[PDB]
RNA sequence: GUAACGGGGCUAAACCAUGCACCGAAGCUGCGGCAGCGACGCUUAUGCGUUGUUGGGUAGGGGAGCGUUCUGUAAGCCUG
RNA sequence: CCCGGCGAGGGGAGUGAAAAAGAACCUGAAACCGUGUACGUACAAGCAGUGGGAGCACGCUUAGGCGUGUGACUGCGUACC
C-alpha cells in the first residue's frame, strides 16, 4: 500500500464530538486584556 | 503602481530682475515671495528648494500703507535684554532701506530650513541698476 | 495613443505599460475577456490630437488588455488610540493587474 | 544636585569628544637605537650630546 | 500546571522590538518603550494614511491653478466652465500629469474657457 | 586568527585602557611600540605586553618580521569586575565596582 | 518682549448689500473588502447571488476565539 | 614549543564526534559595552514618529520611476498609567 499522502485513513474511536453547549464558557479569569481590574471605584467585594 | 507628481530636484534657475521701483509695495511682496515658491510652476512643488532668482531693484522706494510711513514699527527686540527692545518707525529707515521689503517679504515662507534658504533670491538693493553684479550677466 | 481609460478612481498615464485596477470582479481570468473602454474618460490627452475630455466614440472608443490580475496585499495597521485599548486589526486588500493594448 | 532623566549615549559619547592623543613622533635619537625623547636620553646610557656620566 | 511564561514572553515583545523599525535608542532598544514607540507610528497610522488626501489634492489643486494662470484665468473659473463644459467629469489628479504635457493639457483649457453658452 | 593577542581581565576597567590604543591601531607596529613605550599611563598595561605577544605569535609560529605586521584592528570588552563595598559616612554603605577588559589585539596584517 | 487681528501684510486682503465661482470633514457619492439584522432569487440542516440597514465607545453585560504546562488517543507519529 | 615577572593571560601543538565542550567549562536570550562597513548629520529648534519625498549604497531587479539599508527637505504631531 501507498504510504503517506493519503490525507489521512481514518480517524480514532475516541473522537468525543460537539457538546460546547454542554461546555463552553470555563470562563477566562477577570485579568486579560490590557485594563482590567474592573468593578467599583471601591472594589465593593472583597468585603462580603 | 500610479504615480507622484514629479517634482525632483527641478533646475530652473533664473533672473527675473522685478524693478518693482515705485509704487508697488505691501501686497506686491506677495509675488516676490510666491514666485519664489514656484506660483505658475513648471514643474515645482513647494516642498522642493530653489527661491526662482528674483531681483527687486531699489526697493528704497514704496509708498507703503496709507500712512505706515510715519506710524508702523517694526520691533526686534535684541536679546541682552536691559529691556532695551529697538523699535524703529518707517520714515526711520533711512540708513538702510534694503532692509524693508526683503523683511516683508519674509513670514510669508514656508518658516523653516526649505523657506529659509529660498530668502535670498530677492537680493536687496537700494538704487536702481546698480551693482547687478549679483547676476550681471543674465536678466529679465 | 496614450493612456485614457477610467474605472476605480481613474488613472492613466500608460500607453503599452499596465495598471492596476479595483477587481473587475464581473470577470478577469487568466487571459483578458472582452474589455470595456472609453475614450469618454475625461481624458483630454490621447494621441497628437486633443481630444476633448469625452468626445465621441459611441461604441468602441477604445480598449485595453489584461495581466494577472490578482494577488492580495499588505497594509495592515494598528490602532487602539489613547481611549483605552480594543482594535489591533490587519487589513490587506484585493487587486486586478491588467495591462493594456490599442489605447 | 541630580540628573533629572538619564543621559543617552549620544550625550556621554558626545561628552568624551576630548580623548585626546599624544605621541608626536618626534625627535628621539641622534645617536642610539632609536631611544630618548625629545630631550634626554636613556638616562645612566643617555646624554645629550656625548656619553652623560654612564652610556653602554 | 505549569507556565514558566518565558519563551513565549520573549516573543511576545520580540514581535514590538522587530517592528522597531530602527528608531531612537531606548526606543528601539529596551522594550516598555518600545511599545510606545507605536503612537505617532501605528496609532495614528491606521488613520493617518486615510488622512493624507489634503497633501495632494492641495498639490494637484496647486499644480492646476499654476499651470491653468498661463492665461491668467482662475482656477474657481477652470473648473467651472469644464464644469457645466462638455461630460468633463475626469479634471482631477490630472494636474500633475498635464505638467507633463502642456500642449496636451493647455488644450483642456480652452474647451473649460468657453464658459459661455 | 593571525597571532591573535588576548589578554583578558588586566583589571584596569574597559574606558581607561581604550583610550590608549585609538591613535596607536593599523599600520605601525614599530612605531606602536614606540607610542606605547613613551605615552606615559598605566593604560598601557598589557598593551604593550599583548603587541609583545601578537608579534611574537606571528614570529615563533609565523613569517613575518618587523617591517611587516600593521596591527589590522584592536579594540577592548568588558569583563567581569569584582564588586567589593565601600563604609561611607553614617551606617550608609556603598558598592564599588572593580572594573576590568578584555585586551584583544590581532596582528592579521603583512 | 513687538505682544488686545495667529504672523506678514492689507486703505480694501475692513464694513453694509446682492450675486455667482471655487476651496473645505473620517459628513455625502463612487470602487473593492469584512461582520450582525431583514428582504428577494438559487437552494436547502443549508449554504450562497443580489440586496435595504447597522458596525465611536468608559463602568459594565453578552458572544466567539489564539497560545502555554500537564493527561488520554502514544511503543502511534516526528527525531542523530 | 612560544611572548610573560619561573606572573597573570594568551598563541600554537596536541585529546576529543566536537575545545562553536578548557575547566568562568550543556544550550547561552535581554538589558548594557565595543570593532568594522553602509547611508545620514556641524544656519538648525519641541514625545523624535507617521505621510510625501530627493540623493547615495546593495541586488540592480537579468529589460520598466522595483525589493533592502539610509533618509536632505516637507504636512502633521505634547509619552504610557
Ligand atoms: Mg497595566
Ligand atoms: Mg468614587
Ligand atoms: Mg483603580
Ligand atoms: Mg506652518
Ligand atoms: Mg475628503
Ligand atoms: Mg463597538
Ligand atoms: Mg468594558
Ligand atoms: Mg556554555
Ligand atoms: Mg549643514
Ligand atoms: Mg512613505
Amino acid at each position: 500500500m501507498r504510504l503517506n499522502t493519503l490525507s489521512p485513513a481514518e480517524g480514532s474511536k475516541k473522537a468525543g464530538k460537539r457538546l460546547g453547549r454542554g461546555i463552553g464558557s470555563g470562563l477566562g479569569k477577570t485579568g486579560g486584556r490590557g485594563h482590567k481590574g474592573q468593578k467599583s471605584r471601591s472594589g465593593g467585594g472583597v468585603r462580603r | 503602481m500610479k504615480t507622484f507628481t514629479a517634482k525632483p530636484e527641478t533646475v530652473k534657475r533664473d533672473w527675473y530682475v522685478v524693478d518693482a521701483t515705485g509704487k508697488t509695495l505691501g501686497r506686491l511682496a506677495t509675488e516676490l515671495a510666491r514666485r519664489l515658491r514656484g506660483k505658475h510652476k513648471a514643474e515645482y512643488t513647494p516642498h522642493v528648494d530653489t527661491g526662482d532668482y528674483i531681483i527687486v531693484l531699489n526697493a528704497d522706494k514704496v509708498a507703503v500703507t496709507g500712512n505706515k510711513r510715519t506710524d508702523k514699527v517694526y520691533y526686534h527686540h535684541t536679546g541682552h535684554i536691559g529691556g532695551i527692545k529697538q523699535a524703529t518707525f518707517e520714515e526711520m529707515i533711512a540708513r538702510r532701506p534694503e532692509r524693508v521689503i526683503e523683511i516683508a517679504v519674509k513670514g510669508m515662507l514656508p518658516k523653516g530650513p526649505l523657506g529659509r534658504a529660498m530668502f535670498r533670491k530677492l537680493k536687496v538693493y537700494a538704487g536702481n541698476e546698480h551693482n547687478h553684479a549679483a547676476q550681471q550677466p543674465q536678466v529679465l | 495613443m496614450y493612456a485614457v481609460f477610467q474605472s476605480g478612481g481613474k488613472q492613466h498615464r500608460v500607453s503599452e505599460g499596465q495598471t492596476v485596477r479595483l477587481e473587475k470582479l464581473d470577470i478577469a481570468t487568466g487571459e483578458t475577456v472582452e474589455f470595456a473602454e472609453v475614450l469618454m474618460i475625461a481624458n483630454g490627452e490621447e494621441v497628437k490630437i486633443g481630444v476633448p475630455f469625452v468626445d465621441g466614440g459611441v461604441i468602441k472608443a477604445e480598449v485595453v488588455a489584461h495581466g494577472r490580475g490578482e494577488k492580495v496585499k499588505i497594509v495592515k495597521f494598528r490602532r487602539r488610540k489613547h481611549y483605552r485599548k480594543q482594535q489591533g486589526h490587519r487589513q490587506w486588500f484585493t487587486d486586478v493587474k491588467i495591462t493594456g493594448i490599442s489605447a | 544636585a541630580v540628573q533629572q532623566n538619564k543621559p543617552t549615549r549620544s550625550k556621554r559619547g558626545m561628552r568624551r569628544s576630548h580623548d585626546a592623543l599624544t605621541a608626536v613622533t618626534s625627535l628621539s635619537v641622534d645617536k642610539t637605537s632609536g631611544e630618548k625623547h625629545l630631550r634626554h636620553h636613556i638616562t645612566a646610557d643617555g646624554y645629550y650630546r656625548g656619553r652623560k656620566v654612564i652610556a653602554k | 500546571a505549569r507556565v514558566k511564561r518565558g519563551v513565549i514572553a520573549r516573543a511576545r515583545h520580540k514581535k514590538i522590538l522587530k517592528q522597531a523599525k530602527g528608531y531612537y535608542g531606548a526606543r528601539s532598544r529596551v522594550y516598555r518603550v518600545a511599545f510606545q514607540a507605536v503612537i505617532k507610528a501605528g496609532q495614528y497610522a491606521y488613520r493617518d494614511r486615510r488622512q493624507r488626501k489634503r497633501q495632494f489634492r492641495q498639490l494637484w489643486i496647486a499644480r492646476i491653478n499654476a499651470a491653468a494662470r498661463q492665461n491668467g484665468i482662475s482656477y474657481s473659473k477652470f473648473i467651472n466652465g469644464l464644469k457645466k463644459a462638455s461630460v468633463e467629469i475626469d479634471r482631477k489628479i490630472l494636474a500633475d500629469i498635464a505638467v507633463f504635457d502642456k500642449v496636451a493639457f493647455t488644450a483642456l483649457v480652452e474647451k473649460a474657457k468657453a464658459a459661455l453658452a | 586568527m593571525e597571532t591573535i593577542a588576548k589578554h583578558r581581565h588586566a583589571r584596569s576597567s574597559a574606558q581607561k585602557v581604550r583610550l590608549v590604543a585609538d591613535l596607536i591601531r593599523g599600520k605601525k607596529v614599530s612605531q606602536a611600540l614606540d607610542i606605547l613605550t613613551y605615552t606615559n599611563k598605566k593604560a598601557a598595561v598589557l598593551v604593550k605586553k599583548v603587541l609583545e605577544s601578537a608579534i611574537a605569535n606571528a614570529e615563533h609560529n609565523d613569517g613575518a618580521d618587523i617591517d611587516d605586521l600593521k596591527v589590522t584592528k584592536i579594540f577592548v570588552d568588558e569583563g567581569p569586575s569584582m564588586k567589593r563595598i565601600m563604609p561611607r559616612a553614617k551606617g550608609r554603605a556603598d558598592r564599588i565596582l572593580k572594573r576590568t577588559s578584555h585586551i584583544t589585539v590581532v596582528v592579521s596584517d603583512r
